[PDB]
DNA sequence: TCATATAAAAGGCAAACGGAAGCATTCTCAGAATATTCTTTGTGATGATGGAGTTTCACTCACAGAGCTGAACATGCCTTTTGATGGAGCAGTTTCCAAATACACTTTTGGT
DNA sequence: ACCAAAAGTGTATTTGGAAACTGCTCCATCAAAAGGCATGTTCAGCTCTGTGAGTGAAACTCCATCATCACAAAGAATATTCTGAGAATGCTTCCGTTTGCCTTTTATATGA
């Protein structure tokens, strides 16, 4: 599926650089879930800004702006 | 800093998020823009991972639980 | 300023279906007001300030709205 | 298409709360965005008031004292 | 209890077929949705019928603190 | 027939932190609670005939709300 | 209510204001001081829920000063 | 001396309020250590605010403002 | 900048009431030992997938000019504003009983 | 099968719904007055629309390298249980601080 496009490994690594050194199996869906609900907020609010300058593309201003209101 | 996750695979993920859960019709996105978004939200596990990892090694086990996520997911806003 | 006079809400009150009105609501419909207003005047200057413009119009106002809830 | 506030002290609170908020040039406020607003914030009052006239009614006594708008916001929020 | 097969007895009607096979962590999940909606409706309920001086709750009263809310 | 009993209620009532609850209300309490399942298979079966799977049960109903 | 005494905290208010060296700077309110210590309990009880909860989680039913430490590093 | 305003047992309450069952002996350090700072910061804030108007006389509104 | 008044703010006294000392109590948490589990580590395949070079065409973006429109100001007059007594409906307080809820014992029964 | 649990029937308790009273503060109206809003002018910079130049985003192919599954092992860490001991609590008694209630006191808004 899509969303197993963040693959173990990958997790494990930023982990990894997140500084932790063992990790349980349960928290590669936990990590999935909160990746997934952190993606829907800012794409959200992103997607909104961009409606609001009427294009079709988002462009780094927007999201970095949705990224300040996020809070 | 370099990049984690592999670019392609997050792309994909924002690109069908966006296109389904937002009600938006074939939205194009901007390469620099994607990697904004790549680079926020690898900070922000790693970020998470930082502060789990703390209430982790203070419940004395030196692994990581969910329990430990979530516990901190709640403590922080 | 807060220039929203005792009349003003008494008549919007009235409006409301709100027959006799207490002398301290007030104060609390002043507040409420304010908070609503620092909340929408602020997502709709963040917009407009988006837009890299610096005049606002009624589309930031009721994207701002809309963003609200 | 009415309002019942009136609107220079509507629009000067407005913009005191615009410059407030953001330390920035007076942001011009274009005509209309004024007269929106104000249709929204009297919609918003009006339910409000609807709302704790309610809890009034239920509770017996018709005075809306504030602890009534207070806990109606409360349950809205 | 057994009340789900008294739950599906309606959504039978709807869906005019074999009644799908739930797995027990829907039905948990279910329950777990249920019960959480129960208590913020009756901590809803009863909030305002303190304010209104009473102790104890009426149909009335509930009835009030679900139409105030969003339907 | 009748799957609402009323230790059900009191027990959750309870765990509300109510005091008292009146016997007129376990008939609303059924209502209500036969409003919110509808809803929710409502939202499920929409969920299951909308998408190509029948068996599976779609997790996006948490996203309805 | 208020679970501490009112003139304690109005003097370590005064002191904590004197500390600031700005000569005479004392013009307290009895509704500024009430304001004041609600917040402050406010801030307080939340605090201690936080912690409670997180050593809880811990593994213990009682509290501890790296309970409340790290708490207060992890909100902010 | 000036710490010792707040007193033992009113950590113990305000505890209690906070769903706290037990309380050792040596959070009452950190406890007033914790209070000292939040005191000063808002305090600090609220000293700024007054000084922002040209009277030192502070008000309700200056410590509300200062809280955001 | 001076009069000044005045209303907010600093200062003193008795009560009681919460805090402090100290001792008896317990019981929670730290320590140790252990069965168990489950995560890691290593490695072969490997093919599954992500990264790099090419295109095109739809789009964004910088600028330039025209309009208008929002900020600022002058004027009349009218919805606001105080105050004013009344007054008058209405919110707060107290009693009572009675239906309705909590509680206890038993029996069906149905959930596992 | 079988045992916990809900229903039925009383039974004692209780709180709420109505009645009566009291004071209290909010609607209404009048007067006025006066402060603020609606209207009308004038200017400038700002938005809007267009127009073209540049460019980069979706689509494509191909290769190489990272995931992945599977395996076994292993041992590190985790969950569990048992034990004691310091500390956290409870209770009592005394005492030292707090708080209401007056009693000065002076920093600031107002006028000039």
């Amino acid at each position: 599926d899509n969303i197993q496009g963040i693959t173990k490994p990958a997790i494990r690594r930023l982990a990894r650089r997140g500084g932790v050194k063992r990790i349980s199996g349960l928290i590669y869906e936990e990590t999935r879930g909160v990746l997934k609900v952190f993606l829907e907020n800012v794409i959200r609010d992103a997607v909104t800004y961009t409606e609001h300058a009427k294009r079709k593309t988002v462009t780094a201003m927007d999201v970095v702006y949705a990224l300040k209101r996020q809070g | 800093t370099h990049l984690l996750i592999r670019k392609l695979p997050f792309s994909r993920l924002a690109r069908e998020i966006c296109v389904k859960f937002t009600r938006g019709v074939d939205f194009n996105w901007q390469a620099q823009a994607l990697l904004a978004l790549q680079e926020a939200a690898e900070a922000f596990l790693v970020h998470l991972f930082e502060d789990a990892y703390l209430l982790t090694l203070h419940a004395g086990r030196v692994t990581l639980f969910p329990k430990d996520v979530q516990l901190a997911r709640r403590i922080r806003g």
